């Protein structure tokens, strides 16, 4: 064809394919949710471990690229990485230049820019990844964007990407999240995961949680361990009854 | 010569037209024009009709960009 | 090597892409409206939500520029927002440089070069977005003014970009036939009606975005909900 | 001069959408707590025939697990269900020139 | 792009632009005993357009000027170039550019820019008049950047046969400004609706200078004068 | 939106003698917004009837006064304007349009045995100008024809 191997040249419709090439790639890797509580924002991802010879964390797609600013990744982890790299230096840059904490809008508006410069080009290819950004601040509130590789950043309630992601975000618009706190937040995401999870088409798995908000103070961590292992506790009860 | 045109309806402004229109479509246009004036009723058409009866058929917008003219 | 890949002439010179960067404009399905008033001007743009869980206020076509002018896009968003930026850069350059606010035409003709420069050279995507900008300038009234990725531009007293282009300028131009001292209420009223009938779908007000810059007040704003619904129902009986 | 008058005929619009879905939404049994602008509203693009494929394919979830009625649900999701079947489409609007 | 020789030693590049410049808007320029004219016709596509918004002719100077056959954004930037070079040539010199020179300069930027690879070479062609020493000058560039001088000629859209109805006219002793009357009748020859207040665009060069002309004397040369 | 409207236009047609024009000038638009409506074809053309048999009773009113002429180019300039500020073409053409038509010319009919020269040669025209592109236009369409030769 000719016109479909370059990021530069076009289709004689209007559109690219090797984004569209990248949009596959991303929603080829598993699922990852964002939710937007009344006070913050949480992350929850299910990893699948490949053999039981990890020695168990490894390659955790969530990551702190700012202290009030977590983040979810699906796709391919080492454009992710650099893209983790890159959010935290440009914090950096504007924490030194400004003086304070940067609004999570205009991150991921530098950020969009970032992934849409390498689009521009045929040097470059696309990125394989889609990354959501969540945080929280008394200044602002709580906030939460997704970033596809194409460069649309978009704020949500609540936001899912992966091979799931239809089921995922149908049983994110039945609840009322606008309404709930955090401890039932953490409650409603596991469940869905869980649902989501599908079982038979996949190994093994592992849950990750991330927290950011004022019940954390705004700096975004990991969720506790003993607010984990309940997640499992509370599927079993809710796991249908055949 | 065998329609109604009743007091004003103008025709040379529609000569002026560019984009080359064909000769039987003219036809087309006089008769799809009585349709229209059929429809609502009258037996005289009136100029009110002709505009929307000829942007009814051309209908070739510009197939054309006009940077590279 | 045929230029049907890579910004080059043709027999007859046709290139090929930046037709293809049109079509690519026209993929996204929205539409905006501009009008020019006697001291009024006013951008319509719909949207569509898919659903609830995204933040309607984060989606937005309609930027503020600057003070005084306000900018609006179509076709691919991240390209879009990118050279909003670069706009906004130009902009505040020429603020920086020169010490006043830059008539709308000089961000036009600056950003219409950029756009050339894109399509000039190989290696280089020529830009997927059309964009409108209306201002107010001293001694001329308002300004509305087009840009495609090919770098052409005009003046327009009225205009319109968007998937149902042609129909939209035939209403146009059939109603500023009968010009005759357009008014802002008159000219938000007309263009609500010209969308309305474009799109056929008797829109509900939360699914539009209008921004108006006027004479009296030349600081450009963006409309509520509430002006929104009020002119909806001034203009529902009529 | 030979063929007088052209006739298109669009993808159906949000109300055509729901008239269409109301005319197949004849032959139903089911608890009505179904609003119907949800399915409009995640419809778009959508054919004049694939909405009847919906409801057929909404069905095809009441008919297993034992459900004689149709739970409100069903229909989302069946408009998901139609739309990656969609999304291999190759979108040509074939203008008559 | 870095195209070269074919096996009949000929350029298809720039064949193909001039091919394309032949297709662009229909446009002429004459050389009187007192001046030059040049003239070109804007179809405007509907109403919605501004007229006096984009203008076709340009001032590089107060006795300087250009018109094209073309693209546009390209036109517009290699005015940017002219207006810029013919200014460093005042700034060194301290006195008015003439005319030929900004011609080989124009020309050489053409030369490098078909020349150097990865850019695609222009596709307009550009019609220059001015005043120096008294002597009117008119000259033709095509993109390759050969530069032709013409007392009379035409560029654009059905560009031969203008040359031949200038052929036929055209004494080139016309000391007065009527040669505008006889630009006005190439133009009427493949003017599309009507000659109207705004659809032509008409600039001088006289001893006093290059000036654009107010569409009101368009106007008035459109009455009366054909 | 039924005909209970036409009984409030009963009381519409109590008091609007008393006083002038600009009382039936005001219950003009509830009748545009019952014309307006247009339910089932001819459902909505019972009011559309009433409302013309209120403005021919206010055009006998009119006539027995000195105010002919004004209400005649009103009443017209209101029935030429129908198509736009109702449905268009009065919303139907026939059988709330043709109920209008007779109810008007046998205005013409009461007029042309009472009225002098000046009423009638300007009733006469504004009829004229709509029989020149619509009236009744079924089958008879002969109002017209009668109502010219009273004309010459």
């Amino acid at each position: 064809t000719g016109y479909d191997l370059s990021a530069s040249t076009f289709s004689p419709d209007g559109r690219v394919f090797q984004v569209e090439y990248a949009m596959k790639a991303v929603e080829n890797s598993s699922t990852a949710i964002g939710i937007r509580c009344k006070d913050g924002v949480v992350f929850g991802v299910e990893k699948l471990v490949l053999s039981k010879l990890y020695e168990e964390g490894s390659n955790k797609r969530l990551f702190n690229v700012d202290r009030h600013v977590g983040m979810a990744v699906a796709g391919l982890l080492a454009d992710a990485r650099s893209l983790a790299d890159i959010a935290r230096e440009e914090a950096s840059n504007f924490r030194s230049n400004f003086g304070y904490n940067i609004p999570l809008k205009h991150l991921a508006d530098r950020v969009a820019m970032y992934v849409h410069a390498y689009t521009l080009y045929s040097a470059v290819r696309p990125f394989g990844c889609s990354f959501m950004l969540g945080s929280y601040s008394v200044n602002d509130g709580a906030q939460l964007y997704m970033i596809d590789p194409s460069g649309v950043s978009y704020g949500y309630w609540g936001c899912a990407i992966g091979k799931a992601r239809q089921a995922a975000k149908t049983e994110i618009e039945k609840l009322q999240m606008k309404e709930m706190t955090c401890r039932d937040i953490v409650k409603e995401v596991a469940k869905i995961i869980y649902i989501v999870h599908d079982e038979v088409k996949d190994k093994a798995f592992e849950l990750e949680l991330s927290w950011v908000g004022e019940l954390t103070n705004g700096r975004h961590e990991i969720v506790p361990k003993d607010i984990r292992e309940e997640a499992e506790k509370y599927a079993k009860e809710s796991l249908k009854e055949e | 010569s065998k329609m109604n045109l009743s007091e004003e309806v103008d025709l040379e402004d529609y000569v002026a037209r560019p984009d080359k229109i064909s000769g039987a479509d003219i036809n087309s246009i006089c008769q799809e024009s009585g349709m229209l004036a059929v429809r609502e009723n009258r037996y005289i058409v009136l100029a009110k009709d002709f505009e929307k009866a000829y942007k009814t058929v051309i209908k070739k917008d510009e197939q054309e960009h006009e940077f590279y003219k | 090597g045929f230029d049907r890949h890579i910004t080059i002439f043709s027999p007859e010179g046709r290139l090929y892409q930046v037709e293809y960067a049109f079509k690519a404009i026209n993929q996204g399905g929205l539409t905006s409206v501009a009008v020019r008033g006697k001291d009024c001007a006013v951008i319509v743009t719909q949207k569509k939500v898919p659903d609830k869980l995204l933040d309607s206020s984060t989606v937005t076509h309609l930027f503020k520029i600057t003070e005084n002018i306000g900018c609006v896009m179509t076709g691919m968003t991240a390209d879009s927002r990118s050279q909003v930026q670069r706009a906004r850069y130009e902009a505040a350059n020429w603020k920086y440089k020169y010490g006043y606010e830059i008539p709308v035409d000089m961000l036009c003709k600056r950003i219409a070069d950029i756009s050339q420069v894109y399509t000039q050279n190989a290696e280089m995507r020529p830009l997927g977005c059309c964009m409108i900008l209306i201002g107010i300038d001293e001694e001329q009234g308002p300004q509305v003014y087009k840009c495609d990725p090919a770098g052409y531009y005009c003046g327009f007293k009225a205009t319109a970009a968007g998937v149902k282009q042609t129909e939209s300028t035939s209403f146009l131009e059939k109603k500023v036939k009968k010009k005759f001292d357009w008014t802002f209420e008159q000219t938000v009223e007309t263009a609500i009606t010209c969308l309305s009938t474009v799109l056929s779908i008797d829109f509900k007000p939360s699914e539009i975005e209008v921004g108006v810059v006027t004479v009296e007040n030349p600081k450009f704003r963006i409309l509520t909900e509430a002006e929104i619904d009020a002119h909806l129902v001034a203009l529902a009986e009529r | 001069g030979r063929l007088d008058r052209k006739i298109h005929i669009d993808l159906p619009n949000e109300q055509a959408r729901l008239d269409i879905l109301k005319i197949h939404a004849g032959p139903i049994t089911k608890h009505g707590e179904i609003d119907y602008e949800a399915i409009v509203k995640l419809s778009d693009g959508f054919n004049g025939a694939d909405l009847r494929n919906v409801c057929t394919e909404a069905g095809m979830f009441a008919i297993r697990a034992d459900h004689d009625f149709v739970v409100q649900e069903d229909f989302m999701k069946a408009v998901r269900k139609v739309a990656d079947s969609k999304k291999l489409e190759s979108k040509l609007d074939y203008k008559p020139v | 792009s870095l195209t070269t020789f074919s096996p009949s030693g000929k350029l298809v590049q720039i064949e193909y632009a001039l091919a394309a410049v032949a297709g662009g808007a229909p446009s002429v320029g004459i050389k009187a005993a007192n001046g030059v004219v040049l003239a070109t016709e804007k179809k405007q596509k509907s109403i919605l357009y501004d007229e006096r918004s984009v203008h076709k002719v340009e001032p590089i100077t107060k006795h300087i000027g250009l018109v094209y056959s073309g693209m546009g954004p390209d036109y517009r930037v290699l005015v940017h170039r002219a207006r810029k070079l013919a200014q460093q040539y005042y700034l060194v010199y301290q006195e008015p550019i003439p005319t030929a020179q900004l011609v080989q300069r124009v020309a050489s930027v053409m030369q490098e820019y078909t020349q150097s690879g990865g850019v695609r070479p222009f596709g307009v062609s550009l019609l220059i008049c001015g005043w120096n020493e008294g002597r009117p000058y008119l000259f033709q560039s095509d993109p390759s950047g050969a530069y032709f001088a013409w007392k009379a000629t035409a560029m654009g859209k059905n560009y031969v046969n203008g040359k031949t109805f200038l052929e036929k006219r055209y004494n080139e002793d016309l000391e007065l400004e009527d040669a505008i009357h006889t630009a006005i009748l190439t133009l009427k020859e493949s003017f599309e609706g009507q000659m109207t207040e705004d659809n032509i665009e008409v600039g001088i060069c006289n001893e006093a200078g290059f000036r654009r002309l107010t569409p009101t004397e368009v106007k008035d040369y459109l009455a009366a004068i054909a | 939106m039924a005909d209970g409207g036409s009984e409030r236009a009963d009381g519409r047609i109590v008091k609007m003698e008393v006083d002038y024009s600009a009382t039936v000038d005001q219950r003009l638009p509830e009748c545009a917004k019952l014309a307006k409506e247009g339910r089932l074809q001819e459902v909505i053309e019972t009011l559309l009837s009433l409302e013309k048999q209120t403005r021919t009773a206010s055009d006998m009113v009119s006539t027995s006064r000195i105010l002919v002429a004004v209400v005649k180019m009103c009443y017209e300039a209101k029935e030429w304007d129908l198509l736009n500020e109702n449905i268009m073409l009065l919303s139907k053409r026939r059988s709330q349009l043709k109920q209008a038509v007779a109810k008007m010319v046998q205005q013409c009919c009461t007029y042309v045995e009472e009225i002098t020269d000046l009423p009638i040669k300007l009733r006469l025209i504004d009829t004229l100008r709509m029989v020149t592109e619509g009236k009744i236009y079924v089958e008879i369409e002969r109002a017209r024809l009668t109502k010219t030769l009273a004309t010459i």
